[PDB]
């Protein structure tokens, strides 16, 4: 009501990227790969709410 | 033929094709038809360029050999190094102008005579640098007059040694040693480092021949350079000299084997995959 307006002009999705090396990033790859490397998270609220 | 000061005149004075003076028998193949290949290449020219040949046959004109015969000494003196490539024009109009002042039937014969000592003389010096040996044994010589012939302990390993020094400028063309000053000294190669310094090394060497932290590192450069044109029986095995000669053999071909070693595992670990600023890294401290 009290006139506020956003408008997006563009978005641009940025990456950064470690240089590894092309034996060592492909070592990890293949580490990574394996299903027991699997990469697990956890939310940090840990939680249902209501 | 390339370095022939004669060859050479005659690609910068004679003509490039066929006259009926310096290749009268080539020609006369050619206007009586007698050639292997295309006899009839004869017939099929104009007048003006057919009888102007065989006038030029039957009755040939004579020439000047004086501008042929100067330009194969000054190309000599050029190659040589006596004179310089830019007083190459200089010193050939210096010499046609005395061959023309003082012209006579016994300066053409001696100008025949001086083109045939300076073809003999370009290649004389051409066998000498490639022998390498008349300005470095003259010189190792007038160097081996100053040192002492008889040293008081261990002579056995000082004369195979000197015999071994003789050795390094005889089988080496491009060494050679000199003087500056009172020291002389050998460098391996034209304009090259790993210089020695022999009066040097030879009043360091002096008093080591014997003994069986304490060598200038010019004379363990020279038992470096020495160390392939010495047997293990020229010196002994148990002489700190004769133990060193040994190890410097020994490195030598160490050094030749971790070259070979080099070339093989820089090969295989472009194709494998690696960082190629680690891979030229990661060898060499594997090979020192």
């Amino acid at each position: 009501v009290d006139g506020a307006s956003i408008k997006f002009d563009s978005i641009c999705l940025y990456a950064t990227f470690f240089p590894m090396a092309h034996n060592t990033a492909s070592t990890l790859e293949a580490m990574l790969r394996n299903d027991t490397n699997d990469q697990s998270f956890n939310d940090y609220l840990s939680a249902a709410n209501m | 033929d390339a370095t022939d000061p004669a060859v050479r005149a005659a690609l910068q004075s004679q003509p490039s094709g066929l006259n009926s003076t310096d290749d009268w028998r080539q020609v006369m193949d050619r206007i009586m038809s007698l050639t292997a290949r295309n006899p009839d290449a004869f017939r099929q020219q104009p007048q003006a360029n057919r009888l102007s040949a065989i006038l030029e046959a039957v009755v040939p004109a004579r020439a000047n050999p004086t501008h042929e015969k100067v330009l194969a000494i000054v190309n000599a003196l050029a190659e040589n190094r006596a004179i310089r490539p830019d007083e190459a024009g200089l010193v050939y109009d210096a010499l046609l102008q005395r061959v023309a002042r003082y012209n006579s039937g016994n300066v053409q014969t001696n100008l025949d005579r001086l083109v045939g000592d300076v073809r003999e003389a370009v290649a004389q010096r051409e066998r000498a640098q490639q022998q390498g040996n008349l300005g470095s044994m003259v010189a190792l010589n007038a160097f081996l007059s100053t040192q002492p012939a008889n040293v008081p302990r261990g002579q056995e390993d000082y004369t195979n040694f000197v015999s071994a020094l003789r050795l390094m400028v005889t089988e080496t063309p491009q060494s050679e040693v000199y003087q500056s000053g009172p020291d002389y000294f050998f460098q391996t190669s034209r304009q090259g480092l790993q210089t020695v310094n022999l009066s040097q090394a030879f009043k360091n060497l002096q008093g080591l021949w014997g003994v069986r932290s304490l060598l200038t590192p010019n004379s363990r450069l020279l038992l470096l350079l020495i160390a392939p044109f010495t047997d293990s029986g020229s010196v002994s095995r148990d002489t700190y000299l004769g133990h060193l000669l040994t190890l410097y053999r020994e490195a030598i071909g160490q050094a030749h084997v971790d070259e070979h070693t080099f070339q093989e595992i820089t090969s295989v670990s472009r194709a494998l995959g690696q960082e190629d600023t680690g891979s030229l890294e990661a060898t060499l401290n594997y090979l020192l």
